[PDB]
RNA sequence: GGCCAGCAUCAGUUUUGGUGGCAGGAUAAAUCCAUAGGAAUGUAGCUUGCCUCGGUAAGUAUUAUAGCCUGUG
RNA sequence: AGAACUGGCGAUGCGGGAUGAACCGAACGUAGAGUUAAGGUGCCGGAAUACACGCUCAUCAGACACCACAAAAGGUGUUAGUUCAUCUAGACAGCCGGACGGUGGCCAUGGAAGUCGGAAUCCGCUAAGGAGUGUGUAACAACUCACCGGCCGAAUGAACUA
RNA sequence: GCAGUCAAGCGUUAUAGCGACAUUGCUUUUUGAUUCGAUGUCGGCUCUUCCUAUCAUACCGAAGCAGAAUUCGGUAA
RNA sequence: UUUGCUCCACACAAUAUAGAUGGAUACGAAUAAGGCGUCCUUGUGGCGUCGCUGAACCAUAGCAGGCUAGCAACGGUGCACUUGGCGGAAAGGCCUUGGGUGCUUGCUGGCGAAUUGCAAUGUCAUUUUGCGUGGGGAUAAAUCAUUUGUAUACGACUUAGA
C-alpha cells in the first residue's frame, strides 16, 4: 500500500546473570506495524541467531519526512533473491520523500523485474547531497538549467456518451 | 495469399488435467533427485552507490571498534 | 436525448464504435451511423487482411450457401462487429438490432441532419501516436467491395453543397453576432450578465 | 519575399512559473505555481494565495494555463506568495474568458426559480430588440 | 541490441597503452637535462626512410617524435608546470606532427643543414601541382608516358576496377588491357591538388614536390631563452 | 529510454527558401521547387533564423530519433537538389550485340527505348519520371546522364534502366552486358 | 366493513449523507519567524573577447537590485 | 512400482471456473431485507471504457494448465541492471598520412619477393610498423589491417543477468 | 548403441562431481571388385474433398553455371 | 359478383403498442494542429481572439393557456393561397416573392378560474382499406378448359384462338 517507514528496536529476553542484552535497531519500509514488526523478525533471524518466541520487541516508532516538501534525488541499493544468491542493484529514484521513493521502486521492480515485497530487500536509501554525483540518464536529463518541456496531444476525459464536436488535442 | 490453418487456443479440459498430473510427478522426481544427488553446496557494495567510501570508512571503523570490543 | 442519434463513423475504431452502439440500442436508443467505409481498426493492414481472410476460410463443407456469409460492405463489417455483441438469436436482441441503420456515405434524409462523435472510441483519442491503423474502406476493396469510387464521387458533390450551405450559415451567423454585439451595453444586457446570460 | 516561414504551434511548457488549475482533489478549481519539475509526470506546486498545500502532484490532475510569472526554481511558499502577488496573476486570471466562463457557470448553477424566470423575461425583451435591429440590416 | 559488430582480426600486434606514453614524457624530460639545444621540427607527411636518414645523419644527438599534446606536456603546459625556465613558449610553438631534436652542436651548423635538406616526395593534396600529367590515349602503361612505352609495362589488369572507380577515369578493358577512348588530363600545372589527383599521380609513380623540413625555433639550456628560426615556413 | 528532447539542425544557404506548414515542406532554389509531405512521422519543425532551422521530438525513443534524423536527411537533399541538383551517369557496354538506347514518344510520355539486348527482340521501354532530363553524353561512348533537382526520382530512374537489362538464364561471369550506374554527383561543377 | 392507497408519530433490522467535541505521535513531521554556516543548475556588481545602439559567450564575486540548502532555537 | 497414514467422491443439491466424476467457494425447510465468499465489472452480462506506476507490436501476440517441446539454444527487437576496461599528457566512428631497414630471412619450386607449401620466426630504427590480416601478380608491383600519428572534441567498448 | 577423450559452461576453496559444441574405437577396408519365422487383418471398382512435408508446370537464389543439360535451395497446392 | 374502383373539401365517428410528452440544432479537413474576425502585395501571408466540453444554443409567462382596453414598433410567428429557384445516393426535402387572415409576453391595465374536495398517466401529439355529404376523374385482366412443342415425370415453361 503506501508506505510508511518505522524503526524496530529489539532486544533478546534477559537470562540469568545476564541481564541488558544488547539493543538492536531496524528500519523497515511497511503499510503497517504488524507487517514491521514481521519483517524486522525476519531480517533478524537471517542475520543473527534470535527467534521471535526468544526475543522481544522493545519499541516501533513512524519516521517522518524531514523536508517532505523538498525536491530530492534518492540512490536506492536493493538485493533481490535468486537461485544463483543474492544480486546487488543501483537505483536512482527523484522524489520528495523516502516512502515514496520506495514505492515507485516496488513498483519498478514488479514491472520490470517481475520481483515481489518478501524477495525485495532494501538495503539502503541515500540522499544525494550533490548533483554531481547522478550518475543515471533518466534522472540527470532533469537537472539541466531552466528545463521546459510541452505535454503534447492532449487527450481530454469525456463525461458523456455522444460529443457534437470533434475533439482538439491541442495544449 | 492463402492463409494456412490457425492453430488453436482453446483449453481443452483432459489436456489441462493431464498437465496437472504430470507436474506432480515431475515435483516429486525433482524432490526425490535433490534429495538424492552428491554435489558441493555476499556481492557486496555496488559500484554504482555514490557514498561506497563512507561504506567502506565504516566497516573499517566497526572492525577496528570489535577487535578490542571482545579482547577487551 | 435525441429520438434518433447520427454517428459520423469517421475516425472511430469499430469495436468499441460497436460496444457502445450495442449498449445504446439494448437500452432503447436510436441510432443510425454514417460514413462506415471511414472507420478504423487499429493495427496494420495486411494484419486486418489476414483476420478477414481467415474468416473467409469460414465456410459449411457439403453446402457453402449453408456456412457463415462474408458481406464485403464496410457498413456489413461493422454490423458484424455489433451483432457479435448482441445476443441476436432472441426477441430482444432482435428488436435491438432493428433500432439502428448503417450506410456508406452520408445518403438522405441524414445529409441534413446534425451528426455526432463518440469520443471513447475515437482513434486520435485512443490510439498512441505511432501506431498503425487501417481503413475499412481499403480492406473492404482489398477483400471484394466494389463501389469505393461511387461512394467517393457521391461524398466529394455532398461536400461541396454542404460547403456552400455553411458559406450562408456562417454569414448569417456573423450577422447576428453583429446585430446582438450592438446590444451589450443596454440594461437589459447588463441585467442578464448581472444574472449570468 | 525571399525569407523562409516555419509554423510555431505554439504549447504551454512544464516549467517553473507556471501556473496550473487544479482539476481533481481537495483542491480543485484553484490556482497554483509549478515551482520545481520531478520528473515527466510529477511536478512540486504552491499555491498559498488560494489555499492550495504545496504538494507533489501528478501532470494528470493538473491543466495548464497560458499565464506564467518569473519564480526561482525550489522557491519556498513565502517567495512563491511573494511573486504572486508582484505579478499579479490572479488579476490577469480574472481578466481571461476562461475563469469569465466558469464564473458564468457558477452564476447559472446559484440561479433560483424566480430568477430563472427573470432571465427569461429578460430574453425576451433583448431579444425583441435585437430582431427589430436585425430586421433592418 | 541493433548495435554495430566490431570487426575482429588476429593478428601479432597490440596496441600501446599509457606506459608508452610515459616513457615517451621520461624520454624528453631526460633528454631536457642531458643535452643543450632543443629545436622543434615540423615533419608533416615524412617517409619513414627519410626519417631515418635525418636521424642518421644526426649521430650524437637524439630525435624525439609522437603525440603533441605528450610532447608539450612534457615541456611544460604553462609558465607554473614548465620543467625548465622560459620552456612554455617552446612548449606552444609547437604544432602537428612535432619533432624534438636535442643537441649539443653548432646553431649554424642546424640552421646550414636544414636549409640545404631537399629530398624528393609525393604531391601532397592542398600543394600546389608540380607538373601537367596527361594519360595518353591508348593502352595505359605503368608509368603513364613518363618514360617511353618500349620501356614501359602495361598497366596490370587488376588496377582497372581502382582506375575506373575510385580515380573516376573511364577505362575499359581490351584483350586484358586498360585502354582509354581520349587522353586525360589528371592535373594542370598552378592548381591545387585533391586527394583523387593526388592519387592517381602516386598511382603512376610521378615524384616532382619537394620534401624540406621545416624549423619553428629552438631554446638554449644555459641562455634560458627561445630565439625563432624561421626555416621553410614559407 | 524517453528523452526529453531531441533536435536536429537544417541549414538553410542564400538563395532558397523553406516553407513548413502541417508536415509539408516546400523548398525553393535557383534550380527549382520541391515538395515534400512528411506527415507520417511526428516532429516539430520551427525556425531560429533565415538560415537555420530546427526539428524536434519531445518524448521520444529509439525510432522516433532514427525517423528524426531520417527527416533532416530528406530535407537537406531537397535543399541540395534545388539548389546544386543531381546527375547521375550510366554506362550501357555488349560483347557481341550492340546495344541500341533512344528517346521515344508515345501520347506524349517520353520513353527510353532500349533495342538488340543480347539479340533480343523485345524492345524495352522506361518511362521517364517527371522532372528528370535523359542526354547522351557527347565524346563519350555508351553513356547516359539522367539530371534532376529530386535525387529519389533521379535514383529510381536510373535503378529501372539498370534492372530492365536483366540477364537471364545465363552464367553473369561470363555474359557481362547490361546498363550499369557509373557515376553520381552534383549538375553544377563551379568549383 | 370489503378492495386499493397517501401522510404523520413510533418500534426492529439495515443503507447513505452533513456536522460537533476529545486523545496520541518527534506532545506529528511540515509551513512560518529568528539566527549561524554553506555551495551552485551562480542573483546583483566587476573584468576581458568582440558581439544588431548591449543582448550575450568566460572568469571573478556567496546576497547584493533573485533565491536556495543545512544546523539550532 | 510396493508399503504407512490422512483427506474428497459414490448416497449431494447451490455459486464460480464458457462447458465437466474428483478445481475454487459453500453444504440445502418455506419467504422477506441486508452483507459477503470464490469469481468478476468494454458488449454479450448484473458490476469503474476507475485511478496510478512501468513493459510489449507478434506476415494469425496475449489474455493457460507453471509439465513438455526448452539446447536458460538462436535474434543488428526493446527496457532495466552487474562486473571489468579506455578516456582533454584526448572516448567511439570518420577522413588523411606513415606503415621502415638487414631482406627477394632458410629450404623447396618452371616460377613463389609477407600472402601455393615445410620448419625458424630474429635483429636494428622508431611514434609505430607481423620475417605479415586479406585482396591481388606467372613472379614483381598496387591496395589493405596489425600498429602509430594529424584533424575533430566527450563520453565509449566488452562480457554477463533479468 | 557401448566405452573413452577435450572443455564453453555448472559446481567449489575439498584440481570432488554434472557437463553443450566437438572427437576417437568397434560395427567397416583400401585400387570403383563382386532372399533366414511380420501368429493376425488385406486389396480392388466408382467418386469427392482436404494437407504440403512440391514430382511436373510459374517466378527466383547459389554452384567451374561457356552454350546445352544438370545439382542444391526459396515462394508457391 | 343488386352501382363496383379511385383520389379533392366539409361534417359525425373511431384510431396512434420494443414504448411522443419543448427542438435529431447539417461544412470540410487536421490532431507534432485548428475555428472565427480583420487587413494587404491573396499566401504554406500578417495581426487579434477562442478551446480547457452541449453545465451549450434556440425556444420557454397567459382556463393544456380564456374574454376584453390601450401604448410603442413595422419587428416576430402560425395557417390557407401565390411567385421563382435548387435538390436523384434511398431525391419526397431546402430556400424564396407577394398580398390575405389570426396571435404576439416588447410595455401598461380590467374581468374568469374554486368542490378534480390533501395525490392517483388523470387521458391533450400524425395517420384514418368504416361510414354519410357531395363537385370532378377511368371503364381491365388473370386463371381453368381448348391449342403449340423451341418445354416437360406431374406441376412448370413456351405458343395460338371472339
Ligand atoms: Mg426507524
Ligand atoms: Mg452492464
Ligand atoms: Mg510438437
Ligand atoms: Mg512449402
Ligand atoms: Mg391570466
Amino acid at each position: 500500500a503506501h508506505f510508511k517507514e518505522y524503526q524496530v528496536i529489539g532486544r533478546r529476553l534477559p537470562t540469568e546473570s545476564v541481564p541488558e542484552p544488547k539493543l538492536f535497531r531496524m528500519r523497515i519500509f511497511a503499510s503497517n506495524e504488524v507487517i514491521a514488526k514481521s519483517r524486522y523478525w525476519y531480517f533478524l533471524q537471517k542475520l543473527h541467531k534470535v527467534k521471535k518466541a526468544s526475543g522481544e520487541i522493545v519499541s516501533i516508532n513512524q519516521i517522518n519526512e524531514a523536508h517532505p516538501t523538498k525536491v530530492k534525488n534518492f540512490g536506492v541499493w536493493v538485493r533481490y533473491d535468486s537461485r544463483s544468491g543474492t544480486h546487488n542493484m543501483y537505483k536512482e529514484i527523484r522524489d520528495v520523500s523516502r516512502v515514496a521513493a520506495v514505492e515507485t521502486l516496488y513498483q519498478d521492480m514488479a514491472a520490470r523485474h517481475r520481483a515481489r515485497f518478501r524477495s525485495i530487500h532494501i538495503l539502503k536509501v541515500a540522499e544525494i547531497e550533490k548533483t554531481a554525483d547522478v550518475k543515471r540518464q533518466y534522472v540527470k536529463q532533469f537537472l539541466t538549467k531552466d528545463l521546459k518541456f510541452p505535454l503534447p496531444h492532449r487527450v481530454q476525459k469525456s463525461t458523456k456518451t455522444f460529443s457534437y464536436k470533434r475533439p482538439s488535442t491541442f495544449y | 495469399m492463402r492463409v494456412r490453418k490457425r492453430q488453436s487456443r482453446r483449453t481443452s479440459t483432459k489436456l489441462k488435467e493431464g498437465i496437472k498430473k504430470k507436474a506432480s510427478a515431475h515435483r516429486k522426481k525433482e524432490k526425490k533427485m535433490a534429495k538424492k544427488d552428491v554435489t558441493w553446496r555476499d556481492p557486496g557494495i555496488p559500484s554504482n552507490f555514490p557514498y561506497k567510501a563512507k561504506i567502506l570508512e565504516e566497516i573499517e571503523a566497526k572492525k577496528m571498534k570489535d577487535l578490542e570490543e571482545r579482547e577487551l | 436525448v435525441e429520438p434518433v442519434v447520427v454517428i459520423d463513423g469517421k475516425g472511430h475504431l469499430v469495436g468499441r464504435l460497436a460496444s457502445v452502439v450495442a449498449k445504446q440500442l439494448l437500452n432503447g436508443q436510436k441510432i443510425v451511423v454514417v460514413r462506415a467505409e471511414e472507420l478504423n481498426i487499429s493495427g496494420e493492414f495486411f494484419r486486418n487482411k489476414l483476420k478477414y481472410h481467415d474468416f473467409l476460410r469460414k465456410a459449411t463443407a457439403f453446402n457453402k450457401t449453408r456456412g457463415p456469409f462474408h458481406f464485403r460492405a464496410p457498413s456489413r463489417i461493422f454490423y458484424k462487429a455489433l451483432r457479435g455483441m448482441v445476443s441476436h438469436k432472441t426477441a430482444r436482441g432482435k428488436a435491438a438490432l432493428e433500432r439502428l441503420k448503417v450506410f456508406e456515405g452520408i445518403p438522405p434524409p441524414y445529409d441534413k441532419k446534425k451528426r455526432v462523435v463518440v469520443p471513447q472510441a475515437l482513434r486520435v483519442l485512443r490510439l498512441k501516436p505511432g501506431r498503425k491503423y487501417t481503413t475499412l474502406g481499403k480492406l473492404s476493396t482489398s477483400v471484394g467491395w466494389k463501389y469505393e469510387d461511387v461512394v467517393a464521387k457521391l461524398e466529394a458533390k455532398r461536400k461541396v453543397s454542404s460547403a456552400e450551405y455553411y458559406a450562408k450559415k456562417r454569414a448569417f451567423t456573423k450577422k447576428v453576432a453583429s446585430a446582438n454585439a450592438t446590444a451589450a451595453e443596454s440594461d437589459v444586457a447588463k441585467q442578464l450578465a448581472a444574472l449570468g446570460y | 519575399s525571399t525569407d523562409s516561414i516555419v509554423k510555431a504551434s505554439n504549447w504551454r511548457l512544464v516549467e517553473v512559473g507556471r501556473v496550473v488549475l487544479i482539476k481533481k482533489g481537495q483542491s480543485a478549481g484553484k490556482l497554483a505555481a509549478i515551482v520545481e519539475i520531478i520528473d515527466q509526470k510529477k511536478v512540486l506546486i504552491d499555491g498559498p494565495k488560494a489555499g492550495v498545500p504545496r504538494q507533489a502532484i501528478n501532470l494528470g490532475q493538473v491543466v495548464l494555463t497560458p499565464l506564467t510569472f518569473a519564480l526561482p526554481r525550489g522557491a519556498r511558499t513565502a517567495t512563491v506568495s511573494k511573486k504572486w502577488a508582484a505579478a499579479a496573476v490572479c488579476e490577469k486570471w480574472a481578466a481571461s474568458s476562461w475563469a469569465k466562463k466558469i464564473a458564468q457557470r457558477e452564476r447559472r448553477a446559484a440561479l433560483t426559480d424566480f430568477e430563472r424566470f427573470q432571465v427569461m423575461v429578460l430574453r425576451k425583451q433583448k431579444r425583441y430588440t435585437v430582431k427589430k435591429a436585425l430586421a433592418k440590416a | 541490441r541493433s548495435k554495430r559488430s566490431k570487426l575482429v582480426t588476429l593478428a601479432q600486434t597490440d596496441k600501446k597503452g599509457r606506459e608508452n606514453k610515459e616513457r615517451i614524457f621520461d624520454e624528453v624530460r631526460e633528454a631536457l637535462d642531458t643535452y643543450r639545444y632543443v629545436w622543434v621540427l615540423h615533419l608533416d607527411d615524412v617517409r619513414t626512410p627519410v626519417l631515418q636518414e635525418i636521424r642518421t645523419s644526426w649521430a650524437g644527438s637524439k630525435l624525439i617524435m609522437g603525440k603533441r599534446k605528450v610532447l608539450q606536456k612534457a615541456l611544460g603546459e604553462k609558465r607554473e608546470e614548465e620543467y625548465k625556465e622560459n620552456l612554455y613558449q617552446l612548449s606552444k610553438l609547437c604544432s602537428g606532427v612535432t619533432g624534438l631534436l636535442f643537441t649539443d652542436e653548432d646553431v649554424n651548423t642546424v640552421k646550414e643543414y636544414f636549409k640545404s635538406y631537399v629530398r624528393s616526395d609525393y604531391s601532397r593534396p592542398n600543394t600546389k601541382a608540380p607538373l601537367t600529367f596527361t594519360i595518353p590515349e591508348g593502352i595505359v602503361y605503368s608509368r603513364g608516358g613518363q618514360i617511353p612505352a618500349e620501356e614501359d609495362v602495361p598497366m596490370i589488369h587488376s588496377l582497372e576496377p581502382t582506375m575506373r572507380n575510385k580515380f573516376e577515369i573511364p577505362t575499359k578493358i581490351k584483350a586484358g588491357k586498360i585502354t582509354i577512348d581520349s587522353p586525360y588530363l589528371v592535373c594542370t600545372e598552378g592548381e591545387k591538388l585533391d586527394v583523387r589527383q593526388a592519387l592517381i599521380l602516386k598511382q603512376f609513380g610521378i615524384a616532382a614536390s619537394e620534401f624540406k623540413v621545416k624549423v619553428s625555433a629552438y631554446y638554449d639550456n644555459d641562455s634560458s631563452t627561445v630565439e625563432s628560426t624561421n626555416i621553410n615556413m614559407e | 529510454m524517453k528523452y526529453i528532447q531531441t533536435e536536429q539542425q537544417i541549414e538553410v544557404p542564400e538563395g532558397v527558401t523553406v516553407s513548413i506548414k502541417s508536415r509539408i515542406v516546400k523548398v525553393v532554389g535557383p534550380r527549382g521547387t520541391l515538395t515534400k509531405n512528411l506527415k507520417h512521422i511526428d516532429v516539430t519543425f520551427t525556425k531560429v533564423n533565415n538560415q537555420l532551422i530546427k526539428v524536434a521530438v519531445h518524448n521520444g525513443g529509439r525510432k522516433h530519433v532514427a525517423a528524426l534524423r531520417t527527416v533532416k536527411s530528406l530535407v537537406d537533399n531537397m535543399i541540395t537538389g534545388v539548389t546544386k541538383g543531381y546527375k547521375y551517369k550510366m554506362r550501357y557496354v555488349y560483347a557481341h550485340f550492340p546495344i541500341n538506347v533512344n528517346i521515344v514518344e508515345k501520347d506524349g510520355a517520353k520513353f527510353i527505348e532500349v533495342r538488340n539486348f543480347l539479340g533480343d527482340k523485345k524492345i524495352r521501354n522506361v518511362p521517364v519520371r517527371d522532372g528528370v532530363t535523359i542526354e547522351f553524353s557527347t565524346n563519350v561512348k555508351d553513356e547516359i546522364v539522367l539530371s534532376g533537382n529530386s535525387v529519389e526520382d533521379v535514383s529510381q530512374n536510373a535503378a529501372d534502366l539498370q534492372q530492365i537489362c536483366r540477364v537471364r538464364n545465363k552464367d553473369i561471369r561470363k555474359f557481362l552486358d547490361g546498363i550499369y550506374v557509373s557515376h553520381k554527383g552534383f549538375i553544377t561543377e563551379d568549383l
